[PDB]
């Protein structure tokens, strides 16, 4: 829904986690 | 149809310099004059700016930033005369006399 | 004479602020979830 | 958009456990 994650400092590492998330 | 925007600038000599005059602040002061430049009249164009400035060394301003098409009207405000002097005279005492605070042989 | 200062003007800024920023908090509710469906699971 | 996805996910997570 947008996002889970804020992005701090972007970078793939905050991608997979929010898509694990989803 | 769109409204009008007004900026004002004071003491303009102190941020707009000759291109190339000073030398030793790192390079700070000769980007901002070309941003101002570029930004004033560019490739893209407004019609809806104003833009006023005041100093007290109009020698030592840019000369590029003077053209017309810029800053057009330059005017000068000097000493008043006798009749100007009188106007401003007047013109600081009206409360005084509205109230009968000013004496008569003034 | 041989007398002159100078001053200088700074390229800093990198990697997100000191822990200060989000991180740690951000970091500190996953741990909880992650009790949360452990639990279902078993 | 983080406390309604948040707080959805821990509604459903309470719900199974009932």
């Amino acid at each position: 829904s947008g996002g889970f994650i804020r992005r701090v400092t972007n970078d793939a590492r905050e991608n997979e986690m929010d898509e694990n998330l989803e | 149809n769109s409204g009008l925007h007004i900026i004002i600038f004071d003491e303009i000599d102190a941020i707009c310099k000759q291109r190339g005059s000073m030398a030793g602040s790192t390079g700070v002061h000769d980007t901002v004059v070309n941003q101002l430049l570029s930004k004033i009249d560019g490739v893209e164009q407004l019609n809806n700016i104003l833009v006023i400035g005041m100093t007290n060394r109009p020698d030592l301003i840019d000369e590029a930033l003077l053209r017309p098409g810029r800053l057009e009207v330059k005017m000068e405000i000097g000493l008043p005369d006798e009749k100007g002097r009188l106007q401003i005279l007047h013109i600081h005492t009206a409360r005084m006399r509205g109230h009968q605070l000013l004496s008569a042989d003034v | 004479n041989p007398a002159i200062f100078a001053s200088g003007i700074i390229m800093d800024s990198s990697i997100s602020k000191q822990a200060l920023s989000e991180i740690e908090t951000r970091h500190s509710e996953i741990i909880k979830l992650e009790n949360s469906i452990r639990e279902l699971h078993d």
